[PDB]
């Protein structure tokens, strides 16, 4: 069991149930930790009711996005493991356990983490598979040889260094390791991505037009026209993620 | 008790809580697999093996994945052929491009499963491209490529759990994790060779073996093993006139699917040093003759020696068939002796465990019986070295329940818990009365078991008195439902032997042989060839025992005779030829027959069929093959042979030393091989390699 | 029961009916491969014969052979149907019943089993 | 030079013929046989024949000991064997070599050397 759940256990049980369901909706009863961290103007640590506004909650508690809700690109509710939040959506979303699932992400440990639009997406997410891959137990399969992959194809639109229906492809490789790891750490892998794509491909379509028109045009996987191996090394194309 | 589901819309009954893997195999359905295997624990790590059911959301791993009443299981939705290939593009992201280069190629897993579940081509062209990972060296029998590995920890689980190896294991983690030792230390256990086919590819391959042939251009004959006693039953790969390998092919009442690493790699001592004419010794050298010169050279030597009755000796060798044996003691016997001998130490006497029955010679509870035991006694005997599977099979009961194991005679290093009880007869007389002797009497399913170096003493009759006092007193050790007592051969041909009364007289014992037929014999000494006798070898490869001779007559290989061999059980089964003997040389009993025309004594027998009906006159079990039959004589032969004639047997002083010097040389065949010579002097015990502190 | 030789009517040699020997059998479970696609149709195949099976030619180096039946090899769908069929033609046979693996119920549980004494030995996954 | 034969009679062979190869002496792999061998096994079918004619290609394994070993700066080579001057796929299968180990270490197509550093 988690320490906070059983750290609110005594409280619980001297102020009785119901006073503890009177906070929160139905089914999302209680008061949780809400960590707050990222491109706030000042990161904090506060309990609150559960089904509380974002809106609400990080102007009072987190003064606000650094530059105002106009300058937001996205939110992560919950930690590293959870879809992404989109600005427009994220205005009404509520915090408990149920509207943050059918927004299409989860409260997870409530840790969440926004980024405003002076901060690049790719890179976070990027960031985030580089954690998963160096997390893995490498014990089954697909998360094994999975997180990996994921690794190679989020350097490359980083930088670009890729077609535009590696997109589509990435989709489905993430679809390769979500149900059939052995535990939910595959999961939590495949997610992120998946939010990524499903809110912010025109932001990786520009980067691919920036790598395309910019340096040159790319074959899948980064392969470019001149693009050789020579004496055991691989010459003639940039190779992110060296 | 049993349990109903359904899988693929078909019916099929289970017992509970077996994994749903077992209940698809029993009903026809075909699942892929990797890292399951029938022998080893369940480890799910593969994720091939995935399959859906009704009651959970998400596909479920169908090797550990416990069966229920009224399970729904379909291996056919479109979900589980999509997972499939997903899994297998993932395992194939990192393998690498070296189908042509790998030694499985045409016998690889992941190719069939590949081929028949995966996608018919690749997604991932990465310009970082693939993992590589540091090739180790775990000895001279293994080779590694450890690219290919898919780390599916068949080779680390049976390392551990079945032969009790623990040097092998996995480091690192993640995308790093490397199976091995995590420094350069050997996989010394004499049941290595068996990773070889646990792993699914190639990254573990036999070394001797590298590069020589490809599975498609082998040719497989089923025969039989004949390294040790156990009768481990074997594949023979062969192509053309040369044996490539030998595999293990299942028997679950004898080697279970494994066989030792002496059995797989002494297959090379097959190809060299062979017999291949016939010589004669004419001053200090030999000098190839034909076949009629040396069998007109040993009538001449017949004539002028003129042995008398027991002045012809006959000794067998470890590693003869039933039908020369039965030849040559046919032919002595004509000849007028008795003086039918095995090679042992104190061979030229009979045995003190008698042979009037066969329960008195052999694993009386079967190798099956291991698997029932509650507590086993070992007497003189290292099964590790003696019989390395059955050593396995004693393994696998102990870690599975409770059991209770101590041992009389040297220091043995165990893959299992042992009480020793010391290295004396006395000990053994102390352990009989002690408090061992109580656990045995206690014992639901006791078995003692005496090693054949304990027959070799001098001694012996006072161990086999001691023993079957105690037999014939215990009843939970022998009763009707349970003979616990049980003697360990080492050799593959003295059960037989003793089968047909390979057994020197008494009065033969006394005689000093004119006239000497070694067949295999090449444990012989300087010592029990008197200088003026005339020695005739014959045999299929040049050791000692040809060096000694002065006639070496070719004989055919195990590899080349279809022939009757009977093990510890007293299992009688035959083996088939792959290929025919090398040169000029033949099969022993048409020598035996050939000579003994040339002696006037001529067998009544010249075709295999004959043969096997000689057999039959023998003893009816010898034709009945794969068949064991218990002793109804159980109560009478311990009495009549153990506990009976072993009176006067005054013990020795002397402490029970180690029958076997050196595991992977004990044969000729052994002792001709470049890879067990190898290994002799890689696995030594002195050796850093071998150590593990 | 056996056909004698000469009233089979397909004109093989006689000595094939005479001194040759084939083996009933079912191929065994590969111990390198978990697929047994292979191992339930029931083979013929004759037993070697030793002066001619197989030497080396001493020009090019090849596997010479006189024996013509080396490369032989009948499949049938059961033992009975192979039986007969041998009978038929007359051929001495010899039956090698099958072995298949002993069923035994396994759980993935079991490796975590609560031990009250000192552990045999340390699992390691 | 001079092999003896089964006869027990004298082969007398020039020693630039009873080299394995015009860059080697000995033979290269255990079952190879040798020269020296293949004459004393087939002399009849090479009597009255001129041996300077007879194929005598050189010996691969010194060539590919003369090459220079390759330094890589990672923990992986990458090899292909390809031909960069003509086109299409002229090379061997593409292969990653582990070069973490001291020493060099070759490839396992064209024999290749790598070595980190
Ligand atoms: S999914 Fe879980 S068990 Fe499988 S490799 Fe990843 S962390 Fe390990
Ligand atoms: S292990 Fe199998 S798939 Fe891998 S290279 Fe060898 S034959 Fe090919
Ligand atoms: S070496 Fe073979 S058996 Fe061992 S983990 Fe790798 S693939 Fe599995
Ligand atoms: S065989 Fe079931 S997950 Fe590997
Ligand atoms: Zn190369």
């Amino acid at each position: 069991t988690n320490v906070e759940t059983v750290a609110v256990a005594p409280t619980i049980l001297r102020r009785g149930g119901d006073w503890f369901a009177s906070f929160g909706r139905e089914r999302n009863s209680g008061t949780k930790l809400f960590c707050i961290s990222g491109n706030v103007n000042e990161p904090c640590t506060v309990e609150e009711e559960m089904s509380i506004p974002l809106r609400e909650l990080l102007e009072k508690h987190c003064g606000g996005i650094k530059g105002g809700w106009d300058n937001l690109l996205g939110v992560i509710p919950g930690g590293c493991s959870v879809p992404i939040l989109p600005k427009n959506i994220c205005e009404d979303v509520l915090m408990d356990f149920d509207a943050l699932k059918d927004v299409q992400s989860g409260l997870g440990t409530a840790a969440v983490i926004v980024i405003n639009k002076q901060q690049d997406v790719i890179r976070a997410i990027q960031r985030f598979a580089a954690f998963y891959k160096h997390e893995s137990c490498g014990q089954c399969t697909p998360c094994r040889e999975g997180t990996t992959w994921l690794l190679k194809a989020m350097d490359r639109f980083r930088t670009g260094q890729a077609k535009e229906r590696e997109i589509d492809m990435l989709y489905e490789l993430t679809k390769d390791i979500e149900g059939h790891t052995i535990c939910a750490l595959g999961d939590a892998a495949a997610w992120p991505i998946q939010g990524l794509i499903r809110n912010f491909r025109p932001e990786m379509e520009t980067r691919m037009k920036k790598f395309h028109d910019e340096v040159g045009a790319v074959s899948v996987g980064g392969w470019m026209k001149d693009a050789r191996v020579e004496k055991g090394k691989v010459v003639g194309a940039p190779l992110p993620g060296v | 008790a049993e349990i109903e589901l359904t899988i693929d819309g078909h019916k099929v009954s289970i017992e509970a809580g077996s994994a749903l893997i077992q209940a698809c195999e029993k009903a026809g359905v075909t699942v892929p697999r990797y890292c399951y295997h029938d022998k080893l624990a369940i480890a799910g790590n593969c994720r091939m093996c995935l399959v859906d059911v009704e009651r959970a959301p998400k596909p479920v791993a169908s090797c550990a994945y416990p069966v229920a009443p009224g399970m729904v299981v379909r291996t056919d939705t479109e979900r589980v052929k999509q997972a499939r290939e997903n899994v297998m593009e993932m395992m194939l992201q990192n393998h690498p491009l070296d189908c042509p280069v790998c030694d499985q190629g045409g016998e690889c897993d992941l190719q069939d499963q590949s081929m028949r579940y995966g996608r018919d081509r690749g997604r991932f062209t990465e310009i970082t491209g693939k993992r590589s990972t540091e090739d180790k060296n775990i000895g001279p029998l293994v080779k590694t490529s450890m690219n290919r590995c898919i780390h599916c920890t068949r080779c680390v689980r049976f390392a551990n759990d079945i032969a009790g190896a623990p040097e092998l294991g996995s480091s690192g983690r993640g995308n790093d994790m490397q199976i091995g030792t995590y420094l350069e230390k050997n996989l010394n256990t004499e049941l290595s060779g068996n990773v070889i086919d646990l792993c699914p590819v190639g990254a573990l391959t036999n070394k001797p073996y590298a590069f020589r042939a490809r599975p498609w251009e082998l040719k497989k004959t089923e025969s039989i093993d004949v390294m040790d006693a156990v009768g481990s039953n074997i594949r023979i790969d062969s192509k053309g006139v040369e044996v490539m390998r030998v595999i293990p092919r299942v028997h679950e009442d004898v080697n279970e699917e494994w066989i030792n690493d002496k059995s797989r790699f002494a297959c090379d001592g097959l190809k060299t040093q062979r017999l291949t004419t016939p010589l004669i010794r004419v001053g200090d050298k030999f000098v190839n003759a034909t076949w009629d010169d040396a069998l007109s050279t040993i009538a001449k030597a017949y004539q002028q020696k003129a042995p008398k009755g027991d002045e012809f000796k006959a000794v067998a060798g470890a590693l003869v068939e039933v039908e020369s044996m039965v030849a040559l003691k046919d032919m002595t016997n004509a000849l007028g002796s008795e003086n039918t001998t095995t090679d042992t130490p104190n061979g030229n006497s009979a045995p003190a465990h008698g042979i009037t029955f066969r329960s008195n010679y052999l694993f009386n509870s079967s190798i099956a019986g291991i698997e029932d035991a509650d507590a086993i006694l070992l007497v003189g005997t290292n099964p590790r070295r003696e019989a390395a599977v059955m050593n396995a099979r004693i393994r696998k009961a102990w870690l599975r329940q409770e059991l209770e194991i101590a041992s009389v005679g040297p220091t043995l290093d165990a893959t299992f818990d042992v009480a020793e009880l010391g290295n004396t007869h006395a000990d053994l007389e102390k352990a009989l009365s002690g408090e061992f002797g109580e656990v045995l009497k206690n014992a639901k399913n006791p078995l003692i078991i005496v090693g054949s170096g304990i027959t070799d003493r001098e001694d012996a009759g006072a161990f086999f008195n001691t023993i079957g006092k105690f037999v014939e007193s215990t009843p939970s050790v022998l009763n009707e439902n349970w003979n616990g007592y049980n003697v360990l051969q080492r050799s593959a041909s003295r059960a037989g032997a003793y089968d047909i009364g390979f057994t020197p007289s008494d009065e033969a014992s006394k005689t000093t042989p004119k006239m000497v037929w070694l067949l295999g014999a090449d444990e012989v000494a300087a010592s029990d060839i008197p200088a003026d006798a005339f020695v005739v070898y014959q045999g299929h490869n040049g050791d000692v025992g040809a060096q000694f001779a002065d006639v070496v007559l070719p004989g055919a290989a195990y590899t080349e005779k279809a022939g009757t061999y009977v093990n510890t059980e007293g299992r009688s089964q035959i083996s088939r030829a792959a290929t025919g003997p090398p040169g000029g040389a033949r099969e022993d009993w048409k020598i035996l027959r050939a000579v003994s025309e040339y002696l006037g004594v001529a067998l009544p027998y010249e075709d295999a069929y004959e043969v096997r009906d000689r057999l039959a006159e023998i003893s009816p079990s010898l034709v009945r093959y794969d068949l064991v039959e218990p002793t109804v004589f159980g109560d009478v032969a311990v009495q009549h042979s153990l506990v009976g004639p072993n009176g006067s047997v005054t013990p020795s002083s002397a402490p029970l030393t180690e029958t076997i010097e050196n595991f992977y040389m004990t044969d000729s065949i052994s002792r001709s091989s470049p890879t067990m010579a190898k290994s002799s002097i890689a696995f030594n015990k002195d050796n850093k390699k071998n150590q593990a502190f | 029961d056996n056909v004698p030789a000469h009233e089979i009517v397909s004109g093989a040699p006689a000595e094939l009916s005479r001194n040759r020997v084939v083996r009933i059998y079912q191929q065994a479970k590969p111990a390198t491969q978990s697929g047994e696609y292979g191992t339930f149709a029931w083979r013929l195949d004759w037993d070697i014969v030793d002066v001619a099976n197989r030497w080396e030619n001493d020009l090019i180096g090849w596997q010479s052979s006189g024996d013509y039946m080396q490369a032989t090899q009948m499949k049938f769908t059961s033992k009975e149907s192979a039986i007969k069929f041998a009978n038929k033609q007359g051929w001495d046979f010899y039956i090698q019943e099958p072995h298949h693996r002993k069923f035994r119920v396994k759980q993935y549980a079991n490796n975590f089993v609560h031990s009250y004494g000192k552990l045999k030995h340390i699992r390691t996954k | 030079k001079s092999i003896i034969s089964y006869n027990g009679n004298t082969i007398e062979i020039p020693e630039e013929y009873t080299k394995q190869a015009p860059n080697r002496d000995s033979t290269w792999a255990p079952a190879q046989a040798s020269k020296t061998e293949i004459y004393k096994n087939n002399m009849v079918r090479f009597e009255q024949k001129d041996l300077s004619k007879q194929p005598m290609p050189y010996a691969g394994i010194e060539l590919i000991a003369q090459q220079p070993v390759r330094f890589v700066h990672g923990n992986t080579a990458v090899c292909d064997g390809a031909n960069h001057n003509g086109p299409g796929a002229q090379g061997h299968p593409k292969i990653f070599i582990n070069v973490d180990a001291p020493g060099s270490h070759a490839c396992q197509y064209c024999g290749t050397r790598y070595e980190k550093e």
